[PDB]
RNA sequence: UUCUUAGAGGGACAAGUGGCGUUCAGCCACCCGAGAUUGAGCAAUAACAGGUCUGUGAUGCCCUUAGAUGUCCGGGGCUGCACGCGCGCUACACUGACUGGCUCAGCGUGUCCUACGCCGGCAGGCGCGGGUAACCCGUUGAACCCCAUUCGUGAUGGGGAUCGGGGAUUGCAAUUAUUCCCCAUGAACGAGGAAUUCCCAGUAAGUGCGGGUCAUAAGCUUGCGUUGAUUAAGUCCCUGCCCUUUGUA
């Protein structure tokens, strides 16, 4: 079964939150400027913007 | 033509006084069916002038704490206070209000010149409108307070206040207040 | 009260020795050019310098503006 | 309307002073333990006309509505109704009226009394026993 | 043949369709006198004691109120009335005619044709109302 | 002596919270008589006042 | 001649005398002694209120289809006084609406309806608008 | 102080009635309770009883205010 | 190709409006029947809450609004067609949902 | 597509007219108009030894760390009452209570919101449906108010505190009574001394409804409509604020 449209807005939104702090806390050192993060029912892409990628990859 | 409740005239209603000719706005072109209105007439300076007597009798009657907005019920004790009022003189109702107003306004009062504590005042005049707003107060504070808890109804109180306001009787409380407020401006002076 | 601010009297005030030919006495016109004129942020600000635009040109032709 | 040629003044029921000036549906809510919904259903199911002033009442009415007020079961009162439904000793139901209201008030209070339960602790030291803060508020 | 405007206040909106025949007139399928709050039954008489039942004559107007409150409803049916037969007597008829009803109706009561704007003011944290505030407790 | 009074122009506004305002009246039995009076309330031009003793200042 | 085209406060005062003619509208044993809501201090003064009851019933029932018992309890709810405590919207009582509602079955007046409500039937809309027309002809 | 009005008509009240309220300028339930020293709710069925008779004209009935008047 | 019907939903107004013209006219010009944007009442939620932590200050309350957009475009075409105008037609910030029948 | 939802774009600018203004910035009045000041949000520089380590896996020192200040399980307490203060709710009635009839909302929430049918006076008990929601509850048949009835200045059919019995719903568990219903009991209170708060128009106030707490749940706050005023268009007198002169130990 699926939920209601207002509690599926929120939902993205703890996600997108809770996603960002443990990239925060993970890659501070590499200086982790921001995500981006789209989702298709095939496959959902994160795209991680940092200073030094050489280094996060 | 446009009659008050659909029976009462404005046509042979007479003004005494030229001071209030222009602040007692039931004539002609300010004739109504009812004194319920809901306009804007407290928006500026001025406008209420232009509100009907009985629409400003009717406002200034929904007072105390219980009543604030309960109009629909101030305008049928105005409707009763006027049959009751045609039943006892028995001529118009709105010459009886006017005569009524007309009488029970100040037209000198005392303003606080000085510290607190202490009295001391100064007599001055008092506006046109300024009298019709206190003696509207006085009327309906008369009626109220003379009907609170005896067995007679706010109509007849009403009416009975505005008998005796209208023909200067000394039972009226409106005429009594007006009186002790002219005797303490000719008492400072 | 409402006073014109430092803004749309300077921006009023270019526009007028820039495009003086092109302005006239109507608001509504004068309006209508602001727009083509200058890239302004909001329809507001168009209003209030298209009003004070339309207020100096009335005072040009009675004299001199500084 | 019409004068009455003999007006019971003042009323001696059930050992109570009722007021025969008051309308007989509230006139009897003066005996203790009868409110004004007791008293109300009492006298319809008599079937008096509640209209009468309890003052132009006859003996044989009068002396209906007490028969009718002490064994309420035998006229089809309902159970929910009654003051006393599961007494703590016989276990029966009742409609108990002022001395007995009073003397089952203050024996339910020695009961409790007797056992030490909280409720009859709180009683006795006069203060509340429905759990209310007593700080605050609820002084002398 | 026909037209149909609305009459608004406050929340309350009273919609009127306007159409030709014999001056009936209707308000949710009933008539004015048999409106609940009676009190105010010649706030409804009001168009058409002014302009007279001669205009009204060769015109049946339905009318149906939803949203606001029992009085906000009255001066929205009262306003919608006036508005649908000026309305008319602008589509069908001569504009002097439409001058001729209007002139007579703003100079009565602006109310009847121009709608009051104001509605119920947003309330704020920190008191009971919108301007009113809870009571400041020093010492 | 109970005599009416035209107001022709308000003067100021005084009294210790401004309560009253000073104003210029023209008698209504005489035409030319300007006198200086304080009057509570609200007042505008063309309003008439009652005055009840018509000799005292402001 | 249409139940809305008459005055709804004599309506119900007349459709209750009909009702009460009738003499065949099966009251219950508890008339006497039950109240007509959770909220009501004291039982109703007249004797005959079930048909007052049962005539209100009907012409809200004529007035829209599809209501039901929790409908008539929603129809019938007043402000419940809580002593102290502030006045809160209390409901009426479920059983009342229920055996009135059984009541005029009985008559064949309403009869239940296929989406889950109760509609007035031909012979209760004959009913219904005949005592609009007798109550209209009274004036 | 304390008002003790009388629940039922006497004679002395009863005939005074039926002689001289007929004839008063204005006709309510308040005025004649408090005139005749009678309770509110005879006061207000006696009325009642004279419109039955039809010694006197109801001017407006409502439920907070019952205004009635003598004829002629 | 039975009336397959594509619910947009958004919370900024912009590229929901963008995107959905986009689906409305390259559906427009390969000569599909197609009802308009029926826009739905906005989703207001509304959080109030105490801007203190600990609770000592003049009781001040912060008022956080969350806005939700929601379209319905409706179509009367095959599914094949279908899926591609709906594949082709992807923004970060819209969610769409094609159900038919 | 008028009413309903809501995208784009229009519309108001002291623009037009008359006065007043070193004819400048601008001010007051008036016409035409839906409107000629709608209500908020955001808010600098420089500081409080302001509050919060009891929001945090934000945190430095210190105190304890295995008969613990860790953690968990049973109870009890946080509510304990000769008293004094601070927000409030219900009232003191007749412009009012009670009984019946009539007729209108808006914000917004539902994986727990609930229609419909049956049984019980009522709280509620069963059965079977709709809704992850402009779809079902719901045309959100709300209360004051409106129209009839009874009451009659009586601590009264005002007021419902305190107390006795019963009968239900949560929950593992209800006693110091969780809420809820019924019958009974019927206190102070007759408008409040010195003192003192809040408020300018859809405002004050009356009046209900939804959200947050929420297994059970509003006398609280946070929103929404509904009925709808009196008085003012001013002043620096009180209490403070901003700028400029001075005076200072």
């Amino acid at each position: 079964v699926q939920i209601s449209k207002k509690r599926k807005f929120v939902a993205d939104g703890i996600f997108k939150a809770e996603l960002n702090e443990f990239l925060t806390r993970e890659l501070a050192e590499d200086g982790y400027s921001g995500v981006e993060v789209r989702v298709t029912p095939t496959r959902t892409e994160i795209i991680i913007l940092a200073t030094r990628t050489q280094n996060v990859l | 033509d446009i009659k008050l409740f659909g029976k009462w005239s404005t046509d042979d209603v007479q003004i005494n006084d030229i001071s209030l000719q222009d602040y007692i706005a039931v004539k002609e072109k300010y004739a109504k069916y009812l004194p319920h209105s809901a306009g804007r007439y407290a928006a500026k300076r001025f406008r209420k002038a232009q509100c009907p007597i009985v629409e400003r009798l009717t406002n200034s009657m929904m007072m105390h704490g219980r009543n604030n907005g309960k109009k629909l019920m101030t305008v049928r004790i105005v409707k009763h206070a006027f049959e009751i009022i045609h039943l006892l003189t028995g001529e118009n109702p709105l010459q009886v209000l006017v005569n009524a107003i007309i009488n029970s306004g100040p037209r000198e009062d005392s303003t606080r010149i000085g510290r607190a504590g202490t009295v001391r005042r100064q007599a001055v005049d008092v506006s046109p409108l300024r009298r019709v707003n206190q003696a509207i107060w006085l009327l309906c504070t008369g009626a109220r307070e003379a009907a609170f808890r005896n067995i007679k109804t706010i109509a007849e109180c009403l009416a009975d206040e505005l008998i005796n306001a209208a023909k200067g009787s000394s039972n009226s409380y409106a005429i009594k207040k007006k009186d002790e407020l002219e005797r303490v401006a000719k008492s400072n002076r | 009260g409402r006073v014109r601010t430092k803004t749309v009297k300077k921006a009023a005030r270019v526009i007028i020795e820039k495009y003086y030919t092109r302005l006239g006495n109507d608001f509504h016109t004068n309006k209508r050019v602001c727009e083509e004129i200058a890239i302004i942020p909001s329809k507001k600000l168009r209003n209030k310098i298209a009003g004070y635009v339309t207020h100096l040109m009335k005072r040009i032709q009675r004299g001199p503006v500084r | 309307l019409v004068i009455p040629e003999k007006f019971q003044h003042i009323l001696r029921v059930l050992n109570t002073n009722i007021d025969g000036r008051r309308k007989i549906a509230f006139a009897i809510t003066a005996i203790k333990g009868v409110g004004r919904r007791y008293a109300h259903v009492v006298l319809r199911k008599a079937d008096i006309d509640l209209t009468k002033r309890a003052g132009e009442l006859t003996e044989d009415e009068v002396e209906r509505v007490i028969t009718i007020m002490q064994n309420p079961r035998q006229y089809k009162i309902p159970d929910w109704f009654l003051n006393r439904q599961k007494d703590v000793k016989d276990g029966k139901y009742s409609q108990v009226l002022a001395n007995g209201l009073d003397n089952k008030l203050r024996e339910d209070l020695e009961r409790l009394k007797k056992i030490r339960a909280h409720r009859g602790l709180r009683h006795f030291w006069g203060l509340r026993v429905r759990g209310q803060h007593t700080k605050t508020t609820g002084r002398r | 043949q026909s037209v149909q405007v609305f009459g608004r206040k406050k929340t309350a909106t009273a919609v009127a369709h306007c159409k030709r025949g014999n001056g009936l007139i209707k308000v949710n399928g009933r008539p004015l006198e048999m409106i609940e709050p009676r009190t105010l039954q010649y706030k409804l008489l009001e168009p058409v004691l002014l302009l007279g039942k001669e205009r009204f004559a060769g015109v049946d107007i339905r009318v149906r109120v939803k949203g606001g409150g029992h009085v906000a409803q009255i001066y929205a049916i009262r306003q919608s009335i006036s508005k649908a037969l000026v309305a008319y007597y602008q589509k069908y008829v001569d504009e002097a005619s439409k001058k001729e009803i209007k002139d007579i109706l703003i100079q009565y009561d602006r109310t009847l044709l121009v709608a009051d704007p104001r509605r119920c003011e947003s309330k704020k944290f920190g008191g009971p109302g919108a301007r009113a505030r809870y009571q400041k407790s020093y010492r | 002596p109970i005599k009416l009074a035209r107001v022709t122009k308000v003067l100021g506004r005084t009294g210790s919270q401004g309560q009253c305002t000073q104003v210029r009246v023209e008698f209504m039995d005489d035409t030319s008589r300007s006198i200086i009076r304080n009057v509570k309330g609200p007042v505008r031009e063309g309003d008439v006042l009652t005055l009840l003793e018509s000799e005292r200042e402001a | 001649v249409t139940v809305k085209d008459v005055n709804q406060q004599e309506f119900v005062r007349a459709l209750a005398a009909f009702l009460k003619k009738s003499g065949k509208l099966k009251v219950p044993e508890w008339v006497d002694t039950v109240k007509l809501a959770k909220h009501k201090e004291l039982a109703p003064y007249d004797e005959n209120w079930f048909y007052t009851r049962a005539a209100s019933t009907a012409r809200h029932l004529y007035l829209r289809g599809g209501a039901g018992v929790g409908s008539m309890t929603k129809i019938y709810g007043g402000r419940q006084r809580n002593g102290v405590m502030p006045s809160h919207f209390s409901r009426g009582s479920k059983s009342v609406a229920r055996r009135v509602l059984q009541a005029l079955e009985g008559l064949k007046m309403v009869e239940k309806d296929q989406d889950g409500g109760r509609k007035l039937t031909p012979q209760g809309q004959r009913d219904l608008d005949r005592i609009a027309g007798q109550v209209a002809a009274a004036n | 102080d304390k008002l003790n009005n009388l629940v039922l008509f006497d004679k002395a009240t009863y005939d005074k009635l039926c002689k001289e309220v007929p004839n008063y300028k204005l006709i309510t339930p308040a005025v004649v309770s408090e005139r005749l020293k009678i309770r509110g709710s005879l006061a207000r069925a006696a009325l009642q009883e004279l419109l039955s008779k039809g010694l006197i004209k109801l001017v407006s009935k409502h439920r907070a205010q019952v205004i009635y008047t003598r004829n002629t | 190709i039975h009336r397959i019907r594509i619910t947009l939903t958004s919370r900024n107004v912009k590229s929901l409006e963008k995107v959905c013209a986009d689906l409305i006219r390259g559906a427009k010009e390969k000569n599909l029947k197609v009802k308009g944007p029926v826009r739905m009442p906005t989703k207001t939620l509304r959080i109030t809450t105490r801007k203190t932590p600990c609770g000592e200050g003049s009781k001040t309350w912060d008022r956080f609004q969350m806005r939700i957009h929601k379209r319905l475009i409706d179509l009367h075409s095959p599914s094949e067609i279908v899926k591609q105008i709906t594949s082709i037609s992807i923004e970060p910030g819209v969610e769409v949902e094609v159900t038919i029948a």
